[PDB]
């Protein structure tokens, strides 16, 4: 029925310009009511409202940050988008537009976010080792087995197993930011000790910043 | 400060509009006696679609805090007196649920709730009845009224 | 500006418990509260709006009240997929605000975590690096004391830990560690060893290999 869909470039220098697009589908901004906002969240902190735009093109923006933002729609590519002027760290965040019709708000549906890092530093694709289900590990039982996706930036970086066709036991860490400022995480799954084997486990790594795509082989 | 100007409202049939209840408007015929029970409203000159048959109000009660809102409830667009802080109204910029459209139409005025359109503050042509927002394309409730400087 | 304020940053509860999480806001916000639920790798779900009405497709065993600035989610038989953040909203005055959110961790039975060891891979001792993983698979609670030994030396400052969010199906935790040294300092030792402290271990766990195949 209704779906939002959040798009900007990942990554941004300190002092430019961020823009933001909201995609949307299932219903349209020019129907009396409806209203779209844009809404964030800095890592390990809360939800802030940032702007909201009306039917009627009525914008409203947060004073903690108004003098920075814009926000406009397009009602021909269904699209509303977000602009924030001279980014600094504090930008760092994933960014959500979600709908309503009427004030008060009631934001009914949200978009899966953005994510937004605000830094000088350069885009740098992860190196994929295997973690090899060890040999003692257990007769007839469970086997642990793994991908390390080590010096990586920025953030995200894709982790599958089997092409997707692998997510049971699928554990894929939170990474973790090193002194070094590159991020580390391992994706492991457990498996029968009986099949490592016969059954063929690839770790698919794809870190989309730097284009950096690694399939590897995960054998005993 | 936000343009504005004090005055009182009268229906088509001539009913004023009094405060029945901490948040709420009736409307009734007031003889000559009862007179001053009538509500004082400070209508403000908010943003919004600029016309000179059709432009965007805030209707507030002068010096009480008070302002009509309209807003969705059980599905039914409703006419509301909500009390607002002292310290930010009036403002330029009204949350949309204050904003009505002010229509002149055939030397009288109506008010069109900005988010409902084709809803109009109401009176029942009975007396004593709560003023309510109204959907009504043209019969029973009244739509029309007059305006008073204060 | 109106503040919202929730006073419980975070909680844990049993599954069937009759879970509150209030909202305060700093001045009259008349009934014009509504409720968020954040759960990892989800898009946040509207619950309640207009203070206590149920958005469509919402389970029944949540509900709200409250009025002027006192508000409160109820839930009342919490169940495991209840796992997340709970975030309030004002709709009475622009800046709209939101309270800081109630992270709510489901509580269980103590299990005690599967523990493996990973020495680096021949292609990274390549590069001049190594890696050491352990890995505590499916493990409550989320506390865990997970120690490096290499040669019966405990380290210090050279491992980095990551913990997963709570599991929606069974609500465990898993937990890597891992530990880096230069391909020099690796190859000045034998003995890599993963200790692990618990609630539901009777005695420590350690999980080694010897770098001399």
């Amino acid at each position: 029925q209704v779906q939002l869909q959040e798009s900007g470039p990942g990554l941004v220098k300190p002092s430019q310009t961020l823009s933001l697009t909201c995609s949307f589908s299932g219903f349209s901004l020019s129907t009396s009511g409806m209203g779209v906002g844009w809404i964030r969240q800095p890592s390990g902190k809360g939800l802030e409202w940032l702007a909201h735009i009306w039917w009627d093109g009525d914008e409203s923006y947060n004073p903690s940050l108004k003098s920075r933002l814009t926000i406009s729609k397009d009602t021909s590519k269904n699209q509303v988008s977000l602009k924030i002027t001279s980014v600094t760290a504090a930008d760092t965040a994933v960014y959500f537009c979600a709908r309503n019709r009427y004030d008060p708000p009631w934001f009914v549906d949200w978009g899966q976010g953005t994510l937004v890092t605000v830094s000088s530093a350069s885009t740098k694709g992860p190196s994929v080792f295997p973690l090899a289900p060890s040999s003692k590990s257990t007769s007839g039982g469970t086997a642990a087995l793994g991908c390390l996706v080590k010096d990586y930036f920025p953030e995200p970086v894709t982790v599958s197993w089997n092409s997707g066709a692998l997510t049971s036991g699928v554990h894929t860490f939170p990474a973790v930011l090193q002194s070094s400022g590159l991020y580390s995480l391992s994706s492991v799954v457990t498996v029968p000790s009986s099949s490592l084997g016969t059954q063929t486990y690839i770790c698919n790594v794809n870190h989309k910043p730097s284009n950096t795509k690694v399939d590897k082989r995960v054998e005993p | 400060p936000v343009r504005s100007l004090n005055c009182t409202l009268r229906d088509s049939q001539q009913k004023s509009l009094v405060m029945s209840g901490p948040y709420e408007l009736k409307a009734l015929h007031l003889q000559g006696q009862d007179m001053e029970q009538q509500v004082v409203f400070s209508m403000s000159f908010v943003q919004g679609e600029e016309s000179n048959d059709k432009i965007p109000v805030a209707l507030g009660l002068k010096e009480k805090n008070l302002y009509l809102s309209c807003v969705l409830k059980d599905d039914k667009p409703t006419l509301q007196l909500e009390s607002v802080d002292p310290k930010n109204y009036p403002k330029k910029k009204m949350e949309k649920r204050f904003v009505f459209n002010k229509i002149e139409i055939n030397n009288k005025l109506e008010f069109e709730s900005a988010q409902f359109p084709n809803w109009y503050i109401s009176t029942s042509q009975a007396e004593n009845m709560p003023v309510f927002l109204g959907g009504t394309k043209g019969g029973q409730d009244i739509t029309d009224f007059t305006m008073q400087f204060v | 500006d109106i503040q919202m304020t929730q006073s419980t940053s975070s909680l844990s509860a049993s599954v069937g418990d009759r879970v509150t999480i209030t909202c305060r806001a700093s001045q009259d916000i008349s009934n014009y509260l509504s409720w968020y639920q954040q759960k990892p790798g989800k898009a946040v779900k509207l619950l309640i709006y207009y203070t206590s009405k149920l958005h469509s497709g919402v389970p029944s065993r949540f509900s709200g009240s409250g009025s002027g600035t006192d508000y409160t989610l109820t839930i009342s038989s919490l169940q495991q997929e209840d796992f997340a953040t709970y975030f309030c909203l004002q709709g009475k005055m622009l800046p709209w605000t939101f309270g800081q959110g109630t992270k709510l961790e489901i509580k269980r039975t103590v299990a005690a975590p599967s523990v493996f060891i990973f020495p680096p891979s021949d292609e990274q001792l390549k590069s001049g690096t190594a890696s050491v993983v352990c890995l505590l698979n499916n493990f409550y609670p989320r506390e865990a004391k997970v120690q490096w030994k290499v040669d019966n030396a405990l380290q210090s400052g050279n491992s980095q830990e990551s913990v997963t969010e709570q599991d929606s199906k069974d609500s465990t935790y898993s937990l890597s560690s891992t530990l880096t040294l230069s391909k020099a300092d690796y190859e000045k030792h034998k003995v890599y060893a993963c200790e692990v402290t618990h609630q539901g271990l009777s005695s420590p766990v350690t999980k080694s290999f010897n770098r001399g195949e």
